[PDB]
C-alpha cells in the first residue's frame, strides 16, 4: 500500500459547502438515503404494529 | 473562530441512531411477542449504517480534515474514559446478582453453591486457556502500541493482527463452550448468571475485535501518526476493559463458584 | 447595544455608568454648560434639569409601593373560584352515587359498633364517648 | 479595620485631585454595599469631588443614598444634613427634599 | 441633633431578631410538648393504670362484637 | 429590568378569545371522555 | 433548512429548546395522569372502573413526571441552553452525539405510549417490582414496552452525561479552575457523575427482569432459587440518586435565582455549597435500602441505613442556610422567578424533614407504603423540583426567546399553583400517620374527607397549568423585547443580548 | 396604572366570587365531606 | 519499549497460549452424560422461547442438553 | 519506519495550531494569559479579531466569582469591580 | 381503624406502637422547630430596606453548619435505634400463625399442634351486614389470645403482598420464597384492622386483614372448632 | 446563515399571535388529552 | 421431654428471614431419621424437629417437599 491521505485530505477540504456526511460523492448520498428510507419507513411500520397490537 | 473546538456539520445520525433503536427495542418486543424478526432487522441494519456513516465522518473530521486539535483530542479521552466506566457499572450489576445469589444458595437449589443438578466446567480447562488468550492479547496490543509511537508501520500492523487474531480465538473457544456446556440458560439462578454475564462479556469481545479492526484498516491506510492516534487509544483501553472484567468472571463465576 | 454600558436605577448603584440622556439637545447642552460655575447661581429649576439629566428616576419614585398585589391577589381568587366551577361540573356530570355505607341508617350503626368494639379508647374516638352517661363527652 | 481608619482611607480616596468620575461612581457604588451610612466626613469630602468634577447631580444622588442607606433608622439623615449643611451651601448644593425628588 | 448609631445596623437587627427566632421556636418546645406530647404519655398511663381487660372483653363480647366469643 | 413598548397593544377582546381558547379546548376533550364514560361501559 | 437546523442540529441552543419543548408537553401528559388519579380518588367508591386501569395511570404519571418532564427540561434543556454560555463555550464538546441524547426521547415516550394501550397496560408501580412484573403476573408485552423505554431514557441520560461532563471539565477559557464557574455549572455535573453511575445498574437490572420475562432466567423468580428482593437492591441503587439528579439541577438554578434576586453578585459561602453538592452526590449512594424497610432484613443493616440516611440532612442544610444568607441584606427585586425561589425554601425544607421522618427505620415500619410517603416525595418534587423549574423558566425565558413575559400575569400563575399544591398534598400527611395505602384506586370510608379536600386541590393546579400556557402565548403574540439586562457582570449567559447569535463566543472569552 | 385605578375593585370582587363558588360547592351539590360523629350522628343499633 | 513487547508476545504470552491450547485440546473428550432427575429448579419453562419449537434453549445440545422431560 | 508524522500529515486547524506553538504564538487561545501590573500606562492587551472582546477578570486569586464585561476598540477600561485595565488590540 | 377527620396515628394497641408514638411526637417537635424558623428566618429577611451586598465571609458561620446540626441528628437517632433494638428483641413467643399472602386474599396457617388453617376474604360491600366497615371486613377473622407474645410468620404464594396492622405497629412484606417473622402483642382485646400494603395488581385496594383478639381460653374453644 | 433575534431562533412560527394559539392549543391540549384517551381505549376493549 | 408450645428461638436464625430455621428442621427431622434407623435407635426422638418444622413450615413448602422427596427431585441432602 502506499499513503493517499493527503488525496483524501484535498477532497474533504475542497471548498463546495456540502456537509461532511455527504462531501465523499454521490455515494453518500446513496448511502444516506438508503439509511433515510429505511429509518422512517420502518418508524411507519413500528406505528402499523402500534396499531395492530393495541387493539 | 479563534478557538480550538469543533463545530460539527449538521448530521442525520443521531436521528437515523435514536430511530434504530426504536426500530430495534419495537423489533424485539415483536420477536418476543408476535413472533416476527422483521421489525428487529431493520433496526439492526439502520444501526450499523448510522454508525459506519457516523465514525466514518469522525475520521473524515479528523484525519482529513483536522479538527481534532489537542483540545478536541483531550475531550475525546475524558469521553472514553466515562464511557468505560459507565460499562464497568453495567457489569457491577451482574456481578451483584451473582454474589447475591450464591452466597446465599436458596432451599430450591437445596442450599448450596453450585445449584443441585449442575456440574461446572473445569475452571482449569478450557475457561483457562481462554484466560491466557486474552492476557496474551494485552501483551500484544502494547507491542503495537508502542510500535506505533516509534513509527513502525510493519511491526505495529504485526502485532495488532495478532491481537484481533487472539480475540478471534477467544471468541470461538467461547462460542465452543457455550455449544458443550451441559447447563442452560434456563438453569436456574446458575446457568441465569453464568451466561448473560458471560455473554454481555463476549458481546463487549466481539464490539472490541471490531473497534480493533477497524484500527488496523486505518493504519493499513495511514490514518495514524506516530503521535496522533485517538482511535487506536481508545480501542487498547476498551481492549484493556474486556480484559479486566474477563478476569474478574473468570476468578468469580468459575473458580469461586464451581 | 448589549454590549454597551447601560443606564440602570438601582439603589445599590446609585451611580450609573452612563447617563440616561445621551443625546443632549441645545437647550440641554447649556444647561450641562451653566453647571461649571458656582452652584449657588444655578436655580432650583436648572438644578433639577441637571439632575434629569443625568438619572431617570429619583430614589423615591424609583422605590414606591403599588397596587399590584391587590390585582394578583384578585386574579388569583377568581381563577380559585373559577376552579370550584369545574369541581361542580365533576360532581354533577362524572361522579355517580356515592356507596350505601354514607346513608345516615348506615353511619349511625356503625358508629355504635365502632363504639361498641372500643376504636381508639385511649384519646382518638371511644375515647370521646361517655360510656358511663351514654352520650358524647 | 478600626472605624477611624475605614473613615479615613475614604475621606482619603474622596479627596484625591484629580478624581476621575469612574472612580466616583466606583467609590460611592462601593461604599453603599457595606453595612454603613458613611459618616459625614465621608460624604462631604465625596461632595467636594463631585465639585471638582463639575457634577452637580452626583451631589444630589450622594445625598439620596445616605438616606437610603438608612433605612428604618429616621435620625441619621438629618443629622448628616446637618453636619454637611455648611459644605451644602457653599458647593450650592440644594438637598433631595428642595429639589422635590423626595 | 444628636448623632445616632450608623454602623452595622442590619448585623445589629439579625443579632436581636436571632434571639427572638430560637424563642418563637422553641415557643413550640415547652408548649408543644404539653399539649400533644405530655396529653399522649398522661392518657396511656391514666388509660392503662386500672384497666382490667377481661372486664373490657366481657363488654364487648356482651355487644356481640366477635365472631369466636359470643 | 425593563422591557419596550408592545408593536401591538392586546385589547380586552383580543385577551378575551385568547383565554377562553386555552380553557375550553382542554376542558372539551375531557369533557366528553369523562361524561361517556358509563356508555363505554356496557359491552 | 429546517430539517436541517431541527432535525440535524449540532447546536447547544437549539437542541436545549427541543427539550424544553418536549419537556412542556410531557408536562401536559404527567398532569392529566395526576388528574385522572385524584378523579378516581376523589369520593369514595370506583370511577375509572377496574384497579388495573388505575395502577397504569399511577405508573405512566411517574414515568412521565420524571423522565420526560423533570430531567429533559433541568439538564437537557437549562443544561444545554446555559451550560456552554455561563463557562463561555462555543457548544459542547460532542455536538452530534448531545443530538441524539434529544432524540432518543420521543422513541423512548412512543415506547411509554405503546405499553399502556396494548393488553392491560403495565400496572406496577414506576418501581416495576419483580414478582408482579413477570409473566405470569403481568403477561403479554406492556411491561417489555416499558423496560425498552427505561433503557432508551437511560442510554440518552448516560450520553448527556458523558458530553456535559467531557465539557464541563475541558471547556472552560485556560485561566478558569473548577472553583471559578457557575453554581448551576457544578450542579450539572455532579448530576452527570450519578447518571453515569447510576443508571448503568438499573439498566443491567431491568435487562435481568426482561430475560426473566423472556428468555427463562430466574435472576428473580424464587421457584429457580432467585429473589425478588434482588431486584429492589438493584432498582433503588439507582432509585435513590436519581431523587438527587432530579433535586440537584434545582438547587443550581435556586442559587442562581436567590443571588440575582437579592441584587448579590455571588451566593453566599460558594465553597461550601460546592462541598455540599458533592457530599449529597456521595452521600446518595450508600442508603438506597430505606426504600426496603419491610422487606425483612437485619436490625444491624437498618441501623445503617436509618444513620447514613439523616447524614445527608447536613450537606442539605449548609445549602439552605446559605440561601437565606444570600437573601440576607440583598436589595431584594420580588419578581415571578424571587418568588418561586422562596417557596422552593420553604417548602423543598418540609419535604426533606418529612424525609428526615421516614428515614427512622422504626416509624418507617407504620409509615412505609402510605400517603405519607407520597406526601414526602411531592413536596420535594411537585413543590421542589417544579418550583425551581418554574423559577428558571421565567427568569431564563428573556434569554431564551429575546421577549418578556407579563410579570403580573406571572404572579397570579404563582399565587395560584401555591394554593393548589399544598391543598393537594399537605392532607395527605393525615392519610398517610392514619394508615391510608399507596396505589389503592379506592379507600375505607374514613379517609373521605382528606381525599376529597387532596383532589379539589389537583383541580387548582390544573388551572395553573393552563394559565401558563396562555402566559407563554401571550409573551410570543405581544412581542415585547428586552433592553437591559441588570447584572450581567455575574451572569455571563446575558452577556450576548436575547437571544444570543446561533454561533456564541466564536472569539473566545481571562487573565491568570 | 391599571392597578392604581382598578386593583381594589379587583381584590374586592374576586375574592367575593372565591368565596361565593365554593361555599355553593362545598354546601349545594352533595358532595360527601363524612365528618366526625362525634358530636353528631347519634349511635343506633347495628345488630 | 516496543523490543521488550516484541519479545513478551513471542516468548512468553505466546508460549503461555501454547502451553493451554495443547491442555484443553488434549484434556478434554466429550464429556459423559449424569442421569436425568427432573430437579424443579432447573430446566425451567415459565415462557417459550422465541425460536424453533419454544422448548429448546438457543445453543441446545442433544448429546448434553435434555429438555425439561429428559434428553432426547 | 513507514509510520507519517504530525509535520508531513497533520492537516486543517490541528496543524494551524501545531505550526503557531513552533513560533511561540497563540491564535487560538489555548493558553491563559499573564497579567501585566494593570495600571493605565501597561494595561494588559485584549487581542481580537474584532470591534469587541469578553473579559472575565479574577480580582484577586481566589476570587469564586468571575467579573464579566466587553472590552470595544478604543481607550482603555477598568473592570467594574478591582479596577485593573485592560484595552483591545488587533489580531 | 382510622376514624372520620384523623389528624395522627391510630390508638396504639401494642407497647411497641406506643413507644413509636412517643418517638414520632418527638421527631415532630425537631420538624416544627427547623421548618417554622426556616419560615420566619425567610420572612426576617425579606422585611428590611437596610442592605450589605459586599462579600460576606463564610469564616465561622460554617463551623455552625457542620458541628450543631450533626448534634441534633443524634436527638433524633438514639430514641429511634433504641426502638429499633427493642423491636428485635428475643420474645419467646408462646404460638406461631403463619399468613400467606394471595391474589387477592390472606390465607392464616396455625399448625403448632393441629392444622387450624382457613382462608381470609373481604365481605364484598353489597353483602356488607348493616353496620360493617366497607373495604375492611372479611369473613374469617384471624383469632389470637390477647396479652401473649405471638410470632407472626409471612410470605406470599404468589406475588408480593404486605401484611399490615397500624394499631399494632406491623408491616410484613409477604414475599415468596422467604419466611418474613414479625412478633405481635395486643395490650387489649378487640378488633384490629389492616391492608394489604405492597402492590399486587388489579385487587390490591381489597384484601384487607382483621385481627380478633380475646383472652386464652376462647382462643382454645375457637381452635377447636375451627379444625 | 440561520436567522437571528426573537421570533427566529425557534421550530414554530411567532409572525401571527392567533396562528400561534392554534398551535400551541394543540401542542399543548393534545398531550393533555392523551393519556384519557388512553383510558377510553382501554375501558372500550374490556 | 416435650410439652411443647411452639418453636424456641433459635440463636442461629436470629433475625426476621426465617427461611432457613424452616428449612433446617425439614432437613434435619429427615436426616436423623435416617441416622437413627442405622443405629436402631427411636426415631421417636426426631420429633423436636418435627415439631419445629411443622410449627414454621408453610403447609404449601412441606407438600411441596414431600412430592418432590416422592418423586425423587428433592433439591436438599437428607
Ligand atoms: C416530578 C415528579 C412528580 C410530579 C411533578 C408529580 C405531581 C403530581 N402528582 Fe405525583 N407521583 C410521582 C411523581 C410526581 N408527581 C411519582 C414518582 C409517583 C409514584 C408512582 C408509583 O407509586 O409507582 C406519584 C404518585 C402520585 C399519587 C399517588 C398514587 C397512588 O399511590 O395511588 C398521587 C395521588 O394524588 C399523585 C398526584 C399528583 C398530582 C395531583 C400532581 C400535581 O401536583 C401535578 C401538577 C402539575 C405540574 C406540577 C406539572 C407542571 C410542569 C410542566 C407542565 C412543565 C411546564 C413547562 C415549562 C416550564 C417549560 N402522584
Ligand atoms: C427530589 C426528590 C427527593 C429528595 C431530595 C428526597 C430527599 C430525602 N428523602 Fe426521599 N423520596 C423520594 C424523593 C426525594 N427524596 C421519592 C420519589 C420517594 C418514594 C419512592 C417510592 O418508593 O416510590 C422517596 C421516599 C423516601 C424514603 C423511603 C420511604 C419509604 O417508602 O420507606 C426515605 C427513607 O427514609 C426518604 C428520605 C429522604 C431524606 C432523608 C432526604 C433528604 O435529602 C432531606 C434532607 C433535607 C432536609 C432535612 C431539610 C433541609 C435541612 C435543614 C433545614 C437542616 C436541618 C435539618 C435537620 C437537622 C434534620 N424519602
Ligand atoms: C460466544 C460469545 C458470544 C456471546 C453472546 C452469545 C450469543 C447470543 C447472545 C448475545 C449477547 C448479547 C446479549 C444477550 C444477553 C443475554 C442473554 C444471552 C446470553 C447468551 O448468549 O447465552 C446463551 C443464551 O441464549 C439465548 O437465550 C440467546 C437469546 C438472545 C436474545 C437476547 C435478547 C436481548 C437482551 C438484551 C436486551 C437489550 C438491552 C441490553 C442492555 C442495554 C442497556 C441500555 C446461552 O445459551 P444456552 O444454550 O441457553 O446455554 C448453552 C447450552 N448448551
Ligand atoms: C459488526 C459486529 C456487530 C456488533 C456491533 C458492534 C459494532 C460496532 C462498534 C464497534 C466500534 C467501532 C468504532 C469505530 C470508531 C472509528 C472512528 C474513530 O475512532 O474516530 C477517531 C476519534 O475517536 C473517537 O471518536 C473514538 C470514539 C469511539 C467510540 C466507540 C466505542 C465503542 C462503541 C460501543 C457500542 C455499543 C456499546 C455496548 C453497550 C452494551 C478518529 O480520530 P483519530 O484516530 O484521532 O484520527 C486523527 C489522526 O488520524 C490525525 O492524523
Ligand atoms: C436494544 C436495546 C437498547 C438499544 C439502545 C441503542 C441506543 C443507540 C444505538 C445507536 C448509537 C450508534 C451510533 C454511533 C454513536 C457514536 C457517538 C460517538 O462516537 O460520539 C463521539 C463522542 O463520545 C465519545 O467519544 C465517548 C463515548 C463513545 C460512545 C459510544 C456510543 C454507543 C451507544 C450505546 C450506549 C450504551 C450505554 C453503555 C452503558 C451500559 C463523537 O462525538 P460527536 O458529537 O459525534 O463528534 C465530535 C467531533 O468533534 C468528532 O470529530
Ligand atoms: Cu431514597
Ligand atoms: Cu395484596
Ligand atoms: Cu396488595
Ligand atoms: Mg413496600
Ligand atoms: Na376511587
Ligand atoms: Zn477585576
Amino acid at each position: 500500500f502506499e499513503n493517499r491521505v493527503a488525496e483524501k485530505q484535498k477532497l474533504f477540504q475542497e471548498d463546495n459547502g456540502l456537509p461532511v456526511h455527504l462531501k465523499g460523492g454521490a455515494t453518500d448520498n446513496i448511502l444516506y438515503r438508503v439509511t433515510m428510507t429505511l429509518c422512517l419507513g420502518g418508524t411507519l411500520y413500528s406505528l402499523y404494529c402500534l396499531g395492530w397490537a393495541s387493539f | 473562530q479563534t478557538h480550538a473546538y469543533h463545530m460539527v456539520n449538521p448530521s442525520p445520525w443521531p436521528l437515523t441512531g435514536a430511530l434504530s433503536a426504536l426500530l430495534m427495542t419495537s423489533g424485539l418486543t415483536m420477536w418476543f411477542h408476535f413472533n416476527s424478526m422483521t421489525l428487529l432487522m431493520i433496526g439492526l441494519t439502520t444501526n450499523m449504517l448510522t454508525m459506519y456513516q457516523w465514525w466514518r465522518d469522525v475520521i473524515r473530521e479528523s484525519t482529513f480534515q483536522g479538527h481534532h486539535t489537542p483540545a478536541v483530542q483531550k475531550g475525546l479521552r475524558y469521553g472514553m474514559i466515562l464511557f468505560i466506566i459507565s460499562e464497568v457499572l453495567f457489569f457491577t450489576g451482574f456481578f451483584w446478582a451473582f454474589y447475591h445469589s450464591s452466597l446465599a444458595p436458596t432451599p430450591e437449589l437445596g442450599g448450596c453453591w453450585p445449584p443441585t443438578g449442575i456440574h461446572p466446567l473445569n475452571p482449569l480447562e478450557v475457561p483457562l486457556l481462554n484466560t491466557s488468550v486474552l492476557l496474551a492479547s494485552g501483551v500484544s496490543i502494547t507491542w503495537a502500541h508502542h510500535s506505533l509511537m516509534e513509527g513502525d508501520r510493519k511491526h505495529m500492523l504485526q502485532a495488532l493482527f495478532i491481537t484481533i487474531t487472539l480475540g478471534v480465538y477467544f471468541t470461538l473457544l467461547q462460542a465452543s463452550e457455550y455449544y458443550e456446556a451441559p447447563f442452560t440458560i434456563s438453569d436456574g439462578v446458575y446457568g441465569s448468571t453464568f451466561f448473560v454475564a458471560t455473554g454481555f462479556h463476549g458481546l463487549h469481545v466481539i464490539i472490541g475485535s471490531t473497534f480493533l479492526i477497524v484500527c488496523f484498516f486505518r493504519q493499513l491506510k495511514f490514518h495514524f501518526t506516530s503521535n496522533h492516534h485517538f482511535g487506536f487509544e481508545a480501542a487498547a483501553w476498551y481492549w484493556h476493559f474486556v480484559d479486566v472484567v474477563w478476569l474478574f468472571l473468570y476468578v468469580s463465576i468459575y473458580w469461586w463458584g464451581s | 447595544d448589549y454590549a454597551l454600558p447601560s443606564y440602570v436605577d438601582r439603589r445599590d448603584y446609585p451611580l450609573p455608568d452612563v447617563a440616561h440622556v445621551k443625546n443632549l439637545s441645545a437647550s440641554q447642552k447649556a444647561l450641562k454648560e451653566k453647571e461649571k460655575a458656582s452652584w449657588s447661581s444655578l436655580s432650583i429649576d436648572e438644578k433639577v434639569e441637571l439632575y434629569r439629566l443625568k438619572f431617570k428616576e429619583s430614589f423615591a419614585e424609583m422605590n414606591r409601593s403599588t397596587n399590584e398585589w391587590k390585582t394578583v391577589v384578585g386574579a388569583a381568587m377568581f381563577f380559585i373560584g373559577f376552579t370550584a366551577l369545574l369541581l361542580i361540573w365533576e360532581k354533577h356530570y362524572v361522579y355517580g352515587p356515592i356507596p350505601h355505607t354514607f346513608e345516615e341508617e348506615w353511619v349511625a350503626k356503625q358508629t355504635k359498633r365502632m363504639l361498641d368494639m372500643k376504636v381508639a379508647p385511649i384519646q382518638g374516638f371511644s375515647a370521646k364517648w361517655d360510656y358511663d352517661k351514654n352520650e358524647w363527652k | 479595620e478600626t472605624d477611624e481608619e475605614f473613615d479615613a482611607r475614604w475621606v482619603t480616596y474622596f479627596n484625591k485631585p484629580d478624581i476621575d468620575a469612574w472612580e466616583l461612581r466606583k467609590g460611592m457604588n462601593t461604599l453603599v454595599g457595606y453595612d454603613l451610612v458613611p459618616e459625614p466626613k465621608i460624604i462631604d469630602a465625596a461632595l467636594r469631588a463631585c465639585r471638582r468634577l463639575n457634577d452637580f447631580a452626583s451631589a444630589v444622588r450622594i445625598l439620596e443614598v445616605v438616606k437610603d442607606k438608612a433605612g428604618p433608622h429616621k435620625e441619621i439623615y438629618p443629622y448628616v444634613i446637618q453636619e454637611l449643611r455648611p459644605t451644602l451651601n457653599e458647593l450650592g448644593i440644594s438637598t433631595p427634599e428642595e429639589l422635590g425628588l423626595d | 441633633l444628636a448623632k445616632p448609631q450608623m454602623r452595622g445596623l442590619l448585623a445589629r437587627r439579625l443579632r436581636f431578631h436571632i434571639v427572638g427566632a430560637f424563642m418563637v421556636s422553641l415557643g413550640f418546645a415547652t408548649f408543644y410538648k404539653f399539649a400533644v406530647a405530655e396529653k399522649r404519655k398522661k392518657a396511656y398511663a391514666d388509660f392503662y393504670r386500672n384497666y382490667d381487660s377481661m372486664k373490657d372483653f366481657e363488654e364487648m363480647r356482651k355487644a356481640g362484637i366477635f365472631q369466636s366469643a359470643k | 429590568i425593563h422591557s419596550l413598548p408592545p408593536e401591538g397593544k392586546l385589547g380586552i377582546m383580543e385577551l378575551a378569545v385568547g383565554l377562553t381558547s386555552c380553557f375550553v379546548t382542554f376542558l372539551l376533550p375531557a369533557g366528553w371522555i369523562l361524561s361517556h364514560l358509563e356508555t363505554y361501559r356496557r359491552p | 433548512m429546517f430539517i436541517n437546523r431541527w432535525l440535524f442540529s449540532t447546536n447547544h441552543k437549539d437542541i436545549g429548546t427541543l427539550y424544553l419543548l418536549f419537556g412542556a408537553w410531557a408536562g401536559m401528559v404527567g398532569t392529566a395522569l395526576s388528574l385522572l388519579i385524584r378523579a378516581e380518588l376523589g369520593q369514595p367508591g370506583t370511577l375509572l372502573g377496574d384497579d388495573q386501569i388505575y395502577n397504569v395511570v399511577v405508573t405512566a404519571h411517574a414515568f412521565v413526571m420524571i423522565f420526560f418532564m423533570v430531567m429533559p427540561i433541568m439538564i437537557g434543556g437549562f443544561g444545554n441552553w446555559l451550560v456552554p454560555l455561563m463557562i463561555g463555550a462555543p457548544d459542547m464538546a460532542f455536538p452530534r452525539m448531545n443530538n441524539m441524547s434529544f432524540w432518543l426521547l420521543p422513541p423512548s415516550f412512543l415506547l411509554l405510549l405503546a405499553s399502556s394501550m396494548v393488553e392491560a397496560g403495565a400496572g406496577t408501580g414506576w418501581t416495576v417490582y419483580p414478582p408482579l412484573a413477570g409473566n405470569l403476573a403481568h403477561a403479554g408485552a406492556s411491561v417489555d414496552l416499558t423496560i425498552f423505554s427505561l433503557h432508551l431514557a437511560g442510554v440518552s441520560s448516560i450520553l448527556g452525561a458523558i458530553n456535559f461532563i467531557t465539557t464541563i471539565i475541558n471547556m472552560k477559557p485556560p485561566a478558569m479552575s473548577q472553583y471559578q464557574t457557575p453554581l448551576f455549572v457544578w450542579s450539572v455535573m455532579i448530576t452527570a457523575v450519578l447518571l453515569l453511575l447510576s443508571l448503568p445498574v438499573l439498566a443491567a437490572g431491568i435487562t435481568m427482569l426482561l430475560t426473566d420475562r423472556n428468555l427463562n432466567t430466574t435472576f428473580f423468580d424464587p421457584a429457580g432459587g432467585g429473589d425478588p428482593i434482588l431486584y429492589q437492591h438493584l432498582f433503588w441503587f439507582f432509585g435513590h440518586p436519581e431523587v438527587y439528579i432530579l433535586i440537584l439541577p434545582g438547587f443550581g438554578m435556586i442559587s442562581h435565582i436567590v443571588t440575582y434576586y437579592s441584587g448579590k453578585k455571588e451566593p453566599f459561602g460558594y465553597m461550601g455549597m460546592v462541598w455540599a453538592m458533592m457530599s449529597i452526590g456521595f452521600l446518595g449512594f450508600i442508603v438506597w435500602a430505606h426504600h426496603m424497610f419491610t422487606v425483612g432484613m437485619d436490625v444491624d443493616t437498618r441501623a445503617y441505613f436509618t444513620s447514613a440516611t439523616m447524614i445527608i440532612a447536613i450537606p442539605t442544610g449548609v445549602k439552605v442556610f446559605s440561601w437565606l444568607a444570600t437573601l440576607h441584606g440583598g436589595n431584594i427585586k420580588w419578581s415571578p422567578a424571587m418568588m418561586w425561589a422562596l417557596g422552593f425554601i420553604f417548602l423543598f425544607t418540609v419535604g426533606g424533614l418529612t424525609g428526615i421522618v421516614l428515614a427512622n427505620s422504626s416509624l418507617d415500619i407504620v409509615l412505609h407504603d402510605t400517603y405519607y410517603v407520597v406526601a414526602h416525595f411531592h413536596y420535594v418534587l411537585s413543590m421542589g423540583a417544579v418550583f425551581a423549574i418554574m423559577g428558571g423558566f421565567v427568569h431564563w425565558f428573556p434569554l431564551f426567546s429575546g421577549y418578556t413575559l407579563n410579570d403580573t400575569w406571572a404572579k397570579i400563575h404563582f399565587a395560584i399553583m401555591f394554593v393548589g399544591v399544598n391543598m393537594t398534598f399537605f392532607p395527605q400527611h393525615f392519610l398517610g400517620l392514619s394508615g391510608m395505602p399507596r396505589r389503592y384506586s379506592d379507600y375505607p370510608d374514613a379517609y373521605t374527607m382528606w381525599n376529597t379536600i387532596s383532589s379539589m386541590g389537583s383541580f387548582i393546579s390544573l388551572t395553573a397549568v393552563m394559565l401558563m400556557v396562555f402566559i407563554i402565548w401571550e409573551a410570543f403574540a405581544s412581542k415585547r423585547e428586552v433592553l437591559t439586562v441588570d447584572l450581567t457582570t455575574t451572569n455571563l449567559e446575558w452577556l450576548n443580548g436575547c437571544p444570543p447569535p446561533y454561533h456564541t463566543f466564536e472569539e473566545p472569552t481571562v487573565n491568570l | 396604572d391599571f392597578h392604581d385605578k382598578y386593583g381594589n375593585a379587583v381584590l374586592a370582587s374576586g375574592a367575593t366570587f372565591c368565596v361565593a363558588v365554593w361555599v355553593y360547592m362545598a354546601t349545594q351539590i352533595g358532595i360527601e365531606w363524612n365528618p366526625s360523629p362525634v358530636g353528631r350522628v347519634t349511635p343506633k343499633e347495628w345488630r | 519499549g516496543a523490543r521488550t513487547w516484541r519479545f513478551l508476545t513471542f516468548g512468553l504470552a505466546l508460549p503461555s497460549v501454547a502451553l493451554c491450547t495443547l491442555n484443553s485440546w488434549l484434556h478434554s473428550g466429550h464429556r459423559e452424560r449424569p442421569a436425568f432427575i427432573p430437579y424443579h429448579h432447573l430446566r425451567i419453562r415459565t415462557k417459550p422461547f422465541s425460536w424453533g419449537d419454544g422448548n429448546h434453549t438457543f445453543f441446545h445440545n442433544p448429546r448434553v442438553n435434555p429438555l425439561p422431560t429428559g434428553y432426547e | 519506519g513507514g509510520v507519517p508524522t504530525d509535520e508531513e500529515q497533520a492537516t486543517g486547524l490541528e496543524r494551524e495550531v501545531m505550526l503557531a506553538a513552533r513560533k511561540g504564538q497563540d491564535p487560538y487561545n489555548i493558553l491563559a494569559p499573564k497579567a501585566t501590573s494593570g495600571t493605565k500606562e501597561d494595561p494588559n492587551l485584549v487581542p481580537s479579531i474584532t470591534n469587541k472582546r469578553i473579559v472575565g477578570c479574577i480580582c484577586e486569586e481566589d476570587n469564586s466569582t468571575v467579573i464579566w464585561f466587553w472590552l470595544h476598540k478604543g481607550e482603555a477600561q477598568r473592570c467594574p469591580s478591582c479596577g485593573t485595565h485592560y484595552k483591545l488590540v488587533p489580531h | 381503624m382510622a376514624y372520620p377527620m384523623q389528624l395522627g396515628f391510630q390508638d396504639a394497641t401494642s407497647p411497641i406502637m406506643e413507644e413509636l408514638l412517643h418517638f414520632h411526637d418527638h421527631t415532630l417537635m425537631i420538624v416544627f422547630l427547623i421548618s417554622s424558623l426556616v419560615l420566619y428566618i425567610i420572612s426576617l429577611m425579606l422585611t428590611t430596606k437596610l442592605t450589605h451586598t459586599s462579600t460576606m465571609d463564610a469564616q465561622e458561620v460554617e463551623t455552625i453548619w457542620t458541628i450543631l446540626p450533626a448534634i441534633i441528628l443524634i436527638l433524633i437517632a438514639l430514641p429511634s435505634l433504641r426502638i429499633l433494638y427493642m423491636m428485635d428483641e428475643i420474645n419467646n413467643p408462646s404460638l406461631t400463625v403463619k399468613t400467606m399472602g394471595h391474589q387477592w386474599y390472606w390465607s392464616y396457617e396455625y399448625t403448632d399442634y393441629e392444622d387450624l388453617s382457613f382462608d381470609s376474604y373481604m365481605i364484598p360491600t353489597s353483602e356488607l351486614k348493616p353496620g360493617e366497615l366497607r373495604l375492611l371486613e372479611v369473613d374469617n377473622r384471624v383469632v389470637l389470645p390477647m396479652e401473649m407474645t405471638i410470632r407472626m410468620l409471612v410470605s406470599s404464594e404468589d406475588v408480593l403482598h404486605s401484611w399490615a396492622v397500624p394499631s399494632l405497629g406491623l408491616k410484613t412484606d409477604a414475599i415468596p420464597g422467604r419466611l418474613n417473622q414479625t412478633t405481635l402483642m395486643s395490650s387489649r382485646p378487640g378488633l384490629y384492622y389492616g391492608q394489604c400494603s405492597e402492590i399486587c395488581g388489579s385487587n390490591h385496594s381489597f384484601m384487607p386483614i382483621v385481627l380478633e383478639l380475646v383472652p386464652l381460653k376462647y382462643f382454645e374453644k375457637w381452635s377447636a372448632s375451627m379444625l | 446563515h440561520y436567522e437571528e433575534g426573537p421570533g427566529k431562533n425557534i421550530p414554530f412560527s411567532v409572525e401571527n399571535k392567533w396562528r400561534l394559539l392554534a398551535m400551541m392549543t394543540l401542542f399543548f391540549g393534545s398531550g393533555f388529552a392523551a393519556p384519557f384517551f388512553i383510558v377510553r381505549h382501554q375501558l372500550l376493549k374490556k | 421431654i416435650k410439652n411443647y408450645q411452639t418453636a424456641p428461638f433459635d440463636s442461629r436464625f436470629p433475625n426476621q428471614n426465617q427461611t432457613r430455621n424452616c428449612w433446617q428442621n425439614y432437613l434435619d427431622f429427615h436426616r436423623c431419621e435416617k441416622a437413627m434407623t442405622a443405629k436402631g435407635g427411636d426415631v421417636s426422638v426426631c420429633e423436636w424437629y418435627r415439631r419445629v418444622y411443622k410449627s414454621l413450615c408453610p403447609i404449601s413448602w412441606v407438600s411441596t417437599w414431600d412430592d418432590r422427596r416422592a418423586e425423587g427431585t428433592f433439591p436438599g441432602k437428607i
